[PDB]
């Protein structure tokens, strides 16, 4: 009963591994795995170091790959990603769909968080949609897949020490009850916590300012530290910017950021990096150029 | 700088 | 002195032959950067009028400055990449080749310089070369000979025919050959104003201008580019003759998007931009197909298109055609915009459809309802049977 | 037990469902196979002969589809009659359709017998060359070189006639589709014609207004330069020849540069040393960055195929020049085009000249900054201690080889490490052991995974060449001692050199030195070294003996069978199902 699948998701995996799409049918199955086992998990994911923490991806498969020739391989190594799957590369379906796979199979080997993109609007207008049509002739694997987005947890807890989110701090969000109450279960929203959590960026101009993008707002050092002080964390573990060097501290070193997607939609002649926890959270982190393709 | 939604 | 017809055919000679490599950055002497700044302010500033001696010193000069083949290309192949997002590499020697531009155009731009100091001077062999500069240094090198090109069409009578054919030549490969060029966008202006004054009667040549080169452009997927100077030759070629509008909405229409939803945003776009001009008995002739499109996009799941698609309803004339033909109209859009709207996330269409119907219940009441009839009674009857 | 499925695709070829369509076409054949032959020739040929299709994607379909209705129109007596419709399809406007269209054309083109051909065949490229469009006359190009070789003296005569009108067309397009067929059509005409029709025809093409026609030319000049018999050679194809290696668009250039060596072998040894010799240079030394690093390429090939007698002389005098200059270019590209290539000629100059003149240049790349120059470089000293002496080697050039071997970008570390067996190999093992294990045993702790793994096998290698004694005494040791550190990606390494070093250490060394570090880790906090420690076990355990296996193995390969984290959990089980303990 229990060899009658993880045997072959194995091969979906080592499938995807080679960068061959899984089939419609398969996605959706894959998807309804995955979604039993995301609903389950918290709104602030507490996981235990040793991990990598992982940013910003974006359909880029191929140095999605390199990342892993850097950081090690699953389940092998323990991983931590921070949203934005999709949009922008070339190969997203295979990108997010490998990840997911990885999520349904060495379930507690690997975290991954929902960004400002596992949303059904950006995924449209940023590309997604359309590459699944161009892959797949129909929408559904886009239905499928922004279905599966919205029971990915928002944020992460490494060690009750360090906490983890795509975008950044809310107003509306003071304490880490204060997100376990929210319902994620739901499309990112234009206004509120949860759109905030995925949109929120850190800034210079001191407290709360209003966001150039057009959702959330503008941290700044004094907020940050604050929140840190308030809950009882280290180090807040965010990423949704391009960074020209791969990660870059800010606010004195209290918040920090990391892009994990080198030379960005294939233009951005920028590097990325990951941060790896260890076995007593130290700060080691890693940066790497596009893979040559 | 490919549009503010972030090059 | 009182005779520089011997000052400036020793001054171009200057100019000319000069050829100063600035990829290098050495041998700072300007010189030319003025001896050209002159030869302006010279035959503009009124210091003239009257520089007419048979010279084509300015031509050879111009075709030794400006006529080279284009380096390599400096951005990448182009599967992966959009050509709106290549960072537009910049040529150097421009402030030098700024004025070769300058003046070659502050040149037969002017008064009393006939068009046979350089018939014989400016042939084929020039516009030709010429042509395949609309190549690369952003706008700038363009611009200049998007100009250049459209007053030597606009004055040569004799070029007319070459421009044209060796413009078309250009398209043919670029959509067929490779598809990739930069000066489309450029080129299709001149083509604005070219179309624009066209032989009243309207020459055959052209109608195939439009339905074989015009039309296929819109087959390229880089059409984010050129889309829009497109359409305006498209729009002012069926001001110049409403008979053509059949088959170029017959065109848009089989060669309209299907994995590629920006474009089918613009083809959705570039046809309200038809039908405002469309003539109420052409309207006809499409309409049918036209709307049966439409319909599709209403429904579509990319919020970005439904909702170009409906807002058709806040045009005018528009509606006003869709009223005067209601009859068989009304029923193609319905199922869609009565489509049972209970299972969207964009919870902004669901609203901006009642408004639609609400708009089509002003204009004929009975049809409306009648139509609403129809529909629910035929719903009706799949929901008892398709349940067995 | 029916035949109603097919009767229906006959039906659903015409249903409007385009998608639908397209199926009942993309199985075109079991229609024409249930229909049967004398039917499918009377009727489903001129039903799709007759019916006009927009979609491209079934366009292209059916126009594949037909080139292989040979068998099923009947035979070779009718393939003929795929005819019409080819011929149509042959004219579409996308492209990528008549594309195929042509494609098909040619492979039946074979079943016709010369009378077939004569009459049906010719006929029909003889129209689609005599086409009011472009596309048609583009189409026609390339159907000549499968029917001149079987037709008559005198329709030979016209097909010629016709080919070179497409040659001589208005239209760039056309132009550029005779020239890049000229090639394949010279190979079927006659000795005689090719100089006195061909020739003519490549000549011309070959000095178009339009460039991207002339470099089209270029590539022709070669199918005719093998054809035609030396002699001749300078005095119908080498003008020409020679005009494009100088031609002002460097696109023409460029090819010359591209399909050099590919002219050198047709030209002659002779014509080589003459003209391509010099002109060879010229395209170095040009000022197109791509035509320089497009010649650049082919130097390695350029010399090792110079004439015997001349080649170490011309290398030295000709060619040796420019490359000490290319170098040091600006242009990356250029320096780790020739920096990867330009050890092939160690063994054209020998010894001696190799360490006088190239031994340099090895060292200008292998330290120059651009990793590609240096990468390039790097992975091709697996020869070099071929030619010069291996003392040479591990004096000149082993101190830069143990830089590189740590330096930043790791695709070159890699680079070395996977160069790394050969040296200590060729080196020896006491040389190894007292300057070189110290790196191999740094690579074991990269921050790079990558870099890791590869110095782990690395090992493997190692022990291969030095003794299963060795290892026991300058590797077992401290690949243990990683069992300490704390971060769990460095600790598993162990558990990993492990499943590598057994395979190569005997039953012993391997139960006595290894199997134990792997239980007393079977008790680690991190679980991924713990389900590691189950995966490593089902890899050493044939080695051990089966009474080791029941053992130590079984009893605490069952403590892991029962624990927490499922991975470690699966893994176990997993574990002992193939071993057979369970
Ligand atoms: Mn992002
Ligand atoms: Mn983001």
């Amino acid at each position: 009963d229990e060899k009658v699948f993880t045997k072959e998701l194995d091969q979906w995996i080592e499938q995807l591994n080679e960068c061959k799409q899984l089939s419609e049918s398969q996605v959706k199955s894959l998807c309804e795995k995955a979604k039993e086992i995301l609903t389950k998990e918290s709104n602030v994911q507490e996981v235990r170091c040793p991990v990598t923490v992982c940013g910003d991806v974006h359909g880029q498969f191929h140095d999605l790959m390199e990342l892993f020739r850097i950081g090690g391989k699953s389940p092998d190594t323990n991983y931590l990603f921070m949203g934005d799957y999709v949009d922008r590369g070339y190969y997203s379906v295979e990108t997010v769909t490998l990840l997911v796979a990885l999520k349904v199979r060495y379930r507690e080997r690997i975290t991954i968080l929902r960004g400002n993109h596992e949303s059904r609007q950006i995924t449209q207008v940023y590309g997604f949609y359309d590459e699944c049509l161009r892959k797949y002739g129909n929408a559904n694997v886009w239905k499928y897949f922004t279905d599966l987005f919205d029971y990915l947890p928002l944020t992460a807890l490494v060690d009750g020490q360090i906490f983890c989110l795509h975008g950044g701090l809310s107003p509306s969000i003071d304490t880490l009850d204060h997100i376990r109450a929210l319902d994620r279960l739901q499309e990112v929203p234009h206004e509120g916590p949860m759109c905030d959590l995925l949109w929120s960026d850190p800034d210079d101009r001191g407290g709360w300012g209003i966001s150039p993008r057009g959702a959330g707002y503008t941290f700044g050092q004094d907020i940050s530290e604050t929140f840190n002080h308030a809950n009882g964390l280290t180090l807040v573990s965010r990423a949704h910017q391009l960074v020209m060097e791969g990660y870059n501290w800010c606010h004195d070193r209290n918040v920090v950021t990391i892009f994990s997607a080198p030379n960005y939609c294939y233009r951005c002649g920028n590097q990325a990096a990951i941060m790896e926890l260890d076995d007593t959270l130290k700060y080691s982190f890693l940066q790497f150029d596009p893979a040559p393709r | 700088x490919l549009x503010r939604x972030x090059x | 002195q009182e005779k520089l017809f011997i000052q400036k055919l020793r001054q171009c000679c200057v100019l000319f032959d000069f050829v100063s490599d600035p990829l290098s950055d050495l041998k700072w002497k300007e010189v030319k950067r003025a001896a050209l700044s002159e030869m302006v302010e010279y035959i503009t500033h009124n210091r003239n009028v009257i520089t007419e001696p048979i010279y084509p010193e300015v031509v050879h000069m111009f075709a030794v400055n400006m006529f080279r083949t284009l380096p390599p290309s400096s951005n990448p192949t182009g599967a992966e990449f959009d050509p709106e997002e290549d960072e537009p590499t910049l040529e150097a020697a421009w402030p030098h080749l700024q004025l070769v531009y300058e003046f070659f155009l502050r040149f037969l731009e002017s008064p009393d310089f006939q068009p046979n100091i350089a018939k014989k001077y400016i042939d084929q062999k020039f516009v030709l070369q010429l042509l395949e500069l609309f190549d690369s240094e952003d706008p700038r090198e363009r611009d200049f000979l998007k100009t250049t090109l459209h007053r030597i069409y606009g004055k040569f009578l004799g070029l007319r025919a070459y421009i044209r054919k060796q413009i078309n030549n250009i398209f043919y490969r670029f959509i067929y050959e490779t598809e990739h060029h930069n000066g489309i966008a450029e080129l299709l202006e001149i083509l604005g104003s070219i179309i624009n004054g066209f032989a009243l009667p309207l020459k055959e040549e052209h109608k195939i201008f439009l339905l074989k080169v015009l039309l296929p452009l819109h087959k390229v997927k880089s059409l984010s580019v050129y889309h829009p100077q497109l359409a305006y030759c498209v729009v002012q070629f069926l001001e110049k003759d409403s008979t053509l509008t059949e088959p170029v909405v017959m065109a848009l229409l089989k060669y309209w998007p299907k994995t590629h939803s920006p474009k089918e945003v613009m083809f959705l776009n570039e046809l309200e931009e038809i039908l405002d001009v469309i003539e109420p008995s052409e309207f006809v002739k499409i309409m049918e197909p036209l709307f049966r499109q439409l319909a599709k996009c209403v429904s579509s799941p990319h919020f970005q298109v439904a909702e170009r698609a409906l807002y058709y309803w806040n045009n005018e004339y528009i509606m006003s055609l869709i009223s005067d033909n209601a009859a068989k109209i009304l029923p193609i859009m319905f199922p869609s915009l009565y489509r049972n709207s209970k299972t969207h996330w964009n919870k902004t269409i669901h609203g901006l459809i009642y408004n639609a119907l609400k708009l089509f219940m002003e204009m004929n009441q009975k049809l409306f309802d009648d139509c609403t009839q129809q529909f629910k009674a035929e719903k009706l009857k799949e929901k008892l049977k398709m349940k067995e | 037990d029916s035949l109603y499925p097919i009767a229906v695709l006959i039906d659903e070829l015409r249903n409007e469902d385009v998608q639908l369509r397209l199926n009942s076409i993309k199985k075109l054949s079991t229609i024409a196979l249930a229909l049967g032959v004398e039917r499918t020739r009377s009727e489903l040929l001129p039903f799709l002969t007759d019916t006009i299709y927009d979609e491209d994607e079934v366009l292209l379909a059916l126009a594949e589809q037909l080139g292989t209705f040979t068998t099923l129109v009947g035979g070779p007596e009718y393939v003929h009659c795929l005819l019409p419709p080819l011929e149509s399809l042959a004219t579409v406007e996308e492209t990528v359709v008549r594309d195929k269209a042509v494609e098909s054309l040619r492979a039946i083109s074979h079943e016709h017998s010369p009378s077939d051909l004569e009459a049906h065949f010719v006929p029909l490229v003889k129209r689609l060359a005599g086409g009011d469009w472009f596309t048609s006359r583009t189409s026609a190009c390339g159907l000549f070189s499968v029917c001149y070789p079987r037709v008559s003296s005198a329709v030979k005569a016209e097909l010629r006639q016709y080919f070179r009108n497409l040659c001589s067309d208005d239209t760039p397009m056309v132009r550029r589709a005779a020239a890049s067929k000229l090639g394949e059509f010279a190979k079927v005409l006659e000795l005689d014609n090719v100089k006195s029709e061909i020739i003519p025809m490549f000549s011309n093409l070959a000095s178009d207004e339009q460039d991207s026609v002339r470099l089209l030319a270029v590539e022709a000049c070669v199918n005719i330069a093998q054809l035609l018999p030396q002699e001749d050679l300078e005095a119908l194809v080498m003008p020409t020849l020679r005009q494009a290696a100088e031609d002002k668009s460097w696109r023409v250039r460029y090819m010359v540069a591209d399909k050099f060596t590919e002219l050198q072998k047709a030209v002659g040894p002779e014509i080589t040393k003459t003209d391509l010799v010099p002109a060879f240079q010229n395209l170095m030394k040009d000022c197109e960055a791509e035509v320089r690093a497009a010649a650049s390429h082919k130097v390695k090939e350029f010399c090792e195929n110079l004439s015997a007698d001349c080649r170490e002389n011309v290398i030295m005098s000709q060619i040796l020049p420019c490359i000490k200059e290319l170098v040091s270019d600006a242009n990356q590209h250029v320096k780790s085009a020739l920096a990867s290539v330009i050890m092939g000629l160690s063994p054209i100059l020998g010894k001696d000249n190799t360490i006088e003149h190239l031994l340099p240049l090895f060292l200008a790349q292998l330290k120059d900054e651009c990793p590609e120059v240096r990468l390039n470089i790097i992975s091709n000293l697996d020869c070099v201690n071929e030619v010069i002496g291996i003392r040479q080697l591990s004096q000149s050039l082993l101190p830069a080889i143990v830089e590189l071997a740590e330096d930043a970008k790791w695709r070159v570390r890699l680079a070395i490490i996977e160069y790394m067996p050969l040296l200590a190999g060729q080196l020896g093992v006491e040389f190894f052991d007292e300057k070189l294990n110290s790196l191999c045993m740094a690579w074991l702790v990269d921050h790079v995974y990558a870099i890791r793994e590869a110095a782990t096998s690395n090992l493997k290698k190692l022990v291969e060449k030095f003794g299963k004694e060795w290892a026991h005494a300058t590797i077992i040791p401290k690949v243990l001692a990683m069992s300490g550190d704390p971060n769990y990606l460095h600790r598993m390494t162990t558990l990993f050199c492990i499943n590598v070093l057994s395979e190569v250490c005997g039953q012993d060394i391997t139960t006595k030195h290894m199997l134990p570090t792997v239980l007393r880790m079977a008790g680690d906090p991190v679980a991924n070294v713990r389900f590691n420690v189950a995966k490593s076990l089902q890899k050493i355990g044939p080695i051990l003996d089966n009474s080791t296996l029941q053992s130590e193995v079984k009893p605490i390969l069952e403590k892991l069978t029962q624990d927490q984290d499922v991975d470690v959990k699966y893994f176990a089980q997993e574990a002992l199902t193939v071993l057979s303990l369970a």
